[PDB]
């Protein structure tokens, strides 16, 4: 009964380890969706600022 | 061994728990960053509209 | 000696080996998350600074 | 007898362990691939922040050339 009980103690530890790895993968995937949205906002912000620089440059041309 | 393997598993659980705690912080920081970049984007959008209107007057 | 005791032992050796790999992964995960957390802090400060700078130019233009 | 029922339960435990660590290995590898890709996204995001800051210097100069 002894080796059986110790093997079971080991399985319990390995299940804890496994479940933490599974959780880590899920959380990283979810957070990746947020990073996708941050990156989208940043790309559009960059574009708006580039357009603004270009338009103020043109206004100077059209003075001038 | 069984004790040696159990020890190695415990060891990994501890190291991974530290990484999990750091991943929780990253999530909190990312939620904050999403708000900050959404606000930065809105400002950029408005500035672009006004620069465009300005250009079209001359 | 026996196929049951033999599979048990082989299973435990394979498990032991894989755990060593799992340990290496947990190290790399911790290192990558720590570096990214520091980078996110920098990005956040830059986001707000940018927003301020945009808002102030936008008032000259409104 | 009871010893056979227990030796069988122990064997099956080691099989479950092997499955658990193999699944853990697959999850760990996918996690590291995601963290790497997400890391390159953050590099692009930071690049964007820096580009905005530099563009704003040019915008400010232009507004000053407009008398604003």
């Amino acid at each position: 009964e002894t080796r059986h009980s110790e093997i079971i103690k080991l399985e319990n530890s390995i299940r804890e380890l496994h479940d933490m790895f599974m959780d880590m993968a899920m959380l990283v995937e979810s957070q990746g969706e947020m990073i996708d949205r941050i990156e989208y906002n940043v790309e559009h912000a960059v574009d708006y600022v580039e357009r603004a620089v270009s338009d103020t440059k043109k206004a100077v041309k059209y003075q001038s | 061994g069984i004790e040696g393997v159990k020890g190695a598993a415990s060891g990994v659980v501890g190291e991974l728990a530290r990484a999990r705690l750091a991943l929780d912080e990253r999530g909190q920081k990312l939620s904050d960053l999403e708000e900050r970049t959404a606000a930065m984007m809105s400002s950029a959008d408005s500035f672009s509209k006004h620069a465009h209107e300005m250009m079209l007057k001359y | 000696m026996a196929s049951r005791e033999n599979e048990m032992d082989e299973n435990l050796e394979q498990v032991s080996g894989i755990i060593g790999n799992l340990r290496h992964m947990a190290l790399d995960m911790g290192n990558e998350i720590d570096t990214q957390n520091r980078q996110i802090d920098r990005i956040m400060e830059k986001a707000d600074s940018n927003k301020t700078r945009i808002d102030e130019a936008n008032q000259r233009a409104t | 007898r009871r010893a056979d029922q227990l030796a069988d339960e122990s064997l099956e435990s080691t099989r479950r362990m092997l499955q658990l660590v193999e699944e853990s290995k697959d999850a760990g590898i996918r996690t590291l691939v995601m963290l790497d890709e997400q890391g390159e996204q953050l590099d692009r995001v930071e690049e964007g922040m820096n580009h905005i800051n530099q563009d704003m210097k040019e915008a400010e100069k232009n507004l000053k050339d407009l008398g604003k």
